[PDB]
């Protein structure tokens, strides 16, 4: 897609393997906010989203949180808490044509700058001058998108550049992506390193009363840390209990 | 980042003459594309533009009759005709985008001089 | 601050609005602040829920809080 | 006309369990004590705003209210919903729909799914794109007005579609009671039992008596004076000064300049 | 970065055609190098390679007795030729290292089209 209109994915009931992007050594840049690269593998995800376009290699450090310029601004904003990876590619042998690839578009003027994550793909002629422009074209009324006109001639700076974003929903609601990771079983009344879906720590499983509602995946204590959970595999509630330790 | 122009000369008031120049996509791919000029005595103005869909034309008034704007999305060139040309329009003539930034960074071709005698 | 019987007498407040005028905020002005919501009255008893400056609060008699 | 928010519009916040606890939390819930207005489908269903999540309930014995459609302009420009219980199974569609202004029953596309005696109580909210719905369903003794209690909702759907709702309509099929507040985003002590079960809650801002409860997080005050808040006099109107300078100063001149 | 193709074109099965292609070192260092193809209703395969250091060959079984692979190290190109071609055989080759990515950045030259008739 074209960045002022660009399209978005959703991953989801799956078992994601990111070491097939990481290790590609096939990107200009992969950078993740709130992450590392690799340790991806480890996590666990509720939703993921992949948000896709693209845009000149100049612009390629536009795409950031806490960013700002002409695409950050009226085409794809990031939020300042941003948790994902940003990866992207030269694209100069398939997007660049010669004679000009004028198919993709970016949006240069708005009325006010975009919220993190939204599109705007309206062709209401934009009013730079006093006069109402009433939809048409003129001194001072401007159709709101350009092209890029890429061509395999131009410096890299204007050679376009395949972006896609890859959001991270790091939320305490069921995953339904998870790294390639294998299962072992379970045991009762043994102390155990154990991880469920992402959640780790050490403590003894054992069969829990506590009812959770068809829709609650774990229990919560006073400090955060989760005293209940419920298994991945099977629909049963385990407790976890603190390992026993005290003073000598 | 690329923009030429040719078509000018000198010529004696009246007659005609026809301006031509041509950009590299990046330029040649926005909304409009125009022609500007500059002369001694007077500052950088738009004389008329041309959009890149519809071919939507627009003059100056000052220029209305005299002057006609068009474009070849085949070639990546934008054309300006002047007919019956008057000693006022001498000025080196520009190749631009309508839309355009007093930046200096914003950037400009040479221009081509067209001269006009009495 | 809120001054309040306790809530297994009665679900009745009364409000008091630390050294500030009544003029800026059934209302009495005293020195602690403007206490809104209590019945100022010329009786006296022992004291109840201090408030300041000399002044209790107490519920009382069908019930209010007076101060 | 209007009904009396009786306890009612409380539902799980999250998908966490807690229990035998008193647990403060921020989300959109129906304020207490609010004003909820009623409409009846006899001899109109007029399309009503969304404001920031919206409160429902119904009171039924036929089933005659049988879905809801939440949108916008609801002729096929923007992603909008329909929810229609069909008195057979539930479906499920969103899409740029063109709409009837008076859809019925008798007596491009982002999602697709397919599955008085008493009053159904529900809540819808929109978060990032996921259409969230609460629901309960329990017998009345009530024949016109809303029941009063407290009983928190549960989640039934969640659903990251990305549809925009600013108005939606109410379903019925014809040959007819129902209620629609609004949510807000306030502060509430919840009060989970033994289960689990959200069985109480306290709406921090309704009055003094409330504020000083989620202070000291508890349902019980002893007597005394407590410190619960700050009053601060609020500004009115903003004032902006600068000299009244008319002059520009060079800025395009050195940037502009023939020589560095 | 940069990998080209010819050798291609239009022949009857049987005979014989010889394709070739050359690579900036970038590629043409890499440790093994060879053919892949492509053709409508097919996804792409390797073919043949050859190593860098020993000359040494290797076939997909489909193709061992009909395809030879070869590379000039003074030239930095590497060849591929086929004896007695048949139709299955039409596809699009492609010269590139032996091991490759699937991600889309992982650079491959336009390919040259053999199209083998009855
Ligand atoms: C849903 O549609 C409404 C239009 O009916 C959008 O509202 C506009 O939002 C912009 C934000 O830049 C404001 O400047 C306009 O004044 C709003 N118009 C009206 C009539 O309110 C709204 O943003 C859309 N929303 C989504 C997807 O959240
Ligand atoms: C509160 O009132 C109940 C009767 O409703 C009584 O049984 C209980 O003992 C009272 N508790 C206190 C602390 O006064
Ligand atoms: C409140 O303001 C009035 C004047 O309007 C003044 O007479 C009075 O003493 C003030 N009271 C306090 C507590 O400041
Ligand atoms: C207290 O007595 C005075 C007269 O001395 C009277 O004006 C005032 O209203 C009385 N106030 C109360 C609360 O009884
Ligand atoms: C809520 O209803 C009551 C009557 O029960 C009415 O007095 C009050 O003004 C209503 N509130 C609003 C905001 O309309
Ligand atoms: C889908 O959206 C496009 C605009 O992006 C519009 O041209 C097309 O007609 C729409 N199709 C349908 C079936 O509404
Ligand atoms: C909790 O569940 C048990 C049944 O396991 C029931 O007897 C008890 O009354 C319930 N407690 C509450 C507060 O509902
Ligand atoms: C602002 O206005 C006052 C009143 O007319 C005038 O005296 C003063 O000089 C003005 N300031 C500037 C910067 O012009």
């Amino acid at each position: 897609a074209s960045v002022y209109a660009w399209n978005r994915k959703r991953i989801s009931n799956c078992v994601a393997d990111y070491s097939v992007l990481y290790n590609s050594a096939s990107f200009s840049t992969f950078k993740c906010y709130g992450v590392s690269p690799t340790k991806l593998n480890d996590l666990c995800f509720t939703n993921v989203y992949a948000d896709s376009f693209v845009i000149r290699g100049d612009e390629v450090r536009q795409i950031a949180p806490g960013q700002t310029g002409k695409i950050a601004d009226y085409n794809y904003k990031l939020p300042d808490d941003f948790t994902g990876c940003v990866i992207a590619w030269n694209s100069n042998n398939l997007d660049s044509k010669v004679g000009g690839n004028y198919n993709y578009l970016y949006r240069l003027f708005r009325k006010s700058n975009l919220k993190p994550f939204e599109r705007d793909i309206s062709t209401e002629i934009y009013q730079a001058g006093s006069t109402p422009c009433n939809g048409v074209e003129g001194f001072n009324c401007y159709f709101p998108l350009q092209s890029y006109g890429f061509q395999p001639t131009n410096g890299v700076g204007y050679q376009p550049y395949r972006v896609v974003v890859l959001s991270f929903e790091l939320l305490h609601a069921p995953a339904t992506v998870c790294g390639p990771k294998k299962s072992t079983n379970l045991v009762k009344n043994k102390c155990v390193n154990f991880n469920f879906n992402g959640l780790t720590g050490t403590g003894v499983l054992t069969e829990s009363n506590k009812k959770f509602l068809p829709f609650q995946q774990f229990g919560r204590d006073i400090a955060d840390t989760t005293d209940a959970v419920r298994d991945p595999q099977t629909l049963e509630i385990l407790d976890i209990t603190p390992c026993s330790f005290g003073g000598v | 980042v690329q923009l030429v122009e040719s078509g000018g000369g000198l010529v004696q008031a009246g007659g005609s003459l026809r301006l031509s120049c041509a950009a590299s996509g990046i330029i040649f791919g926005r909304n409009a594309m125009g022609w500007y000029r500059q002369a001694p005595g007077k500052e950088r103005e738009l004389v008329a533009g041309i959009t890149r869909r519809g071919s939507i034309t627009y003059y100056a008034d000052s220029v209305k009759g005299r002057f006609t704007i068009s474009r070849d999305n085949a070639k990546n060139t934008v054309y300006l005709q002047m007919n019956s040309l008057k000693p006022e329009d001498t000025a080196v003539y520009y190749c631009a985008a309508d839309p355009a930034s007093p930046a200096p960074g914003d950037y400009w071709g040479q221009g081509t001089q067209v001269t006009v005698s009495s | 601050s809120v001054i309040t019987p306790g809530t297994n007498t009665s679900n009745q407040v009364a409000v008091l609005y630390q050294d500030v005028n009544c003029t800026e905020v059934n209302v009495f002005q005293t020195r602690a602040g403007c206490l809104i919501g209590a019945e100022h009255v010329n009786n006296s008893y022992e004291c109840d829920i201090p408030i300041g400056a000399g002044i209790c609060a107490s519920y009382q008699t069908s019930q209010s809080i007076i101060a | 006309a209007y009904t009396n928010s009786f306890t009612r519009g409380v539902y799980y916040p999250d998908k966490v369990f807690r229990s035998s606890v008193l647990h403060s939390t921020q989300d959109l819930f129906l304020p207490f004590f609010s004003n909820v207005t009623w409409f009846h489908a006899i001899h109109d269903n007029p399309v009503l705003p969304f404001n920031d999540g919206v409160y429902f309930a119904s009171t039924e014995k036929s089933n005659i209210i049988r879905g809801w459609i939440f949108g916008t302009t609801l002729d096929s420009k923007t992603q909008s919903l329909l929810i229609v219980n069909n008195a057979t199974n539930v479906v499920i569609k969103v899409c740029e729909f063109q709409f009837c202004n008076d859809p019925f029953l008798g007596v491009n596309c982002t999602f697709e799914y397919v599955s008085f005696k008493n009053l159904r109580e529900f809540v819808f909210k929109n978060i990032d794109g996921y259409f969230k719905i609460y629901s309960k369903h329990t017998p009345i003794n009530l024949v016109r007005d809303l029941p009063q209690g407290f009983s928190a909702l549960e989640p039934l759907v969640d659903l990251p579609i990305g549809i925009n709702i600013t108005r939606f309509q109410t379903l019925l099929a014809l040959h007819a009671a129902y209620y629609v507040g609004y949510l807000q985003p306030r502060t509430f002590l919840l009060k989970y039992n033994e289960n689990g079960t959200i069985t109480d809650a306290v709406d921090c801002a309704l009055d003094p008596l409330s504020e000083t409860k989620c202070t000291l997080k508890s349902f019980t005050v002893e007597k005394g004076i407590y410190q619960t808040s700050n009053f601060r006099v609020q500004p009115t109107e903003s004032i902006v000064r600068f000299p009244n300078i008319t002059n520009l100063c060079p800025f395009g001149e050195v940037f502009n300049a023939t020589r560095f």
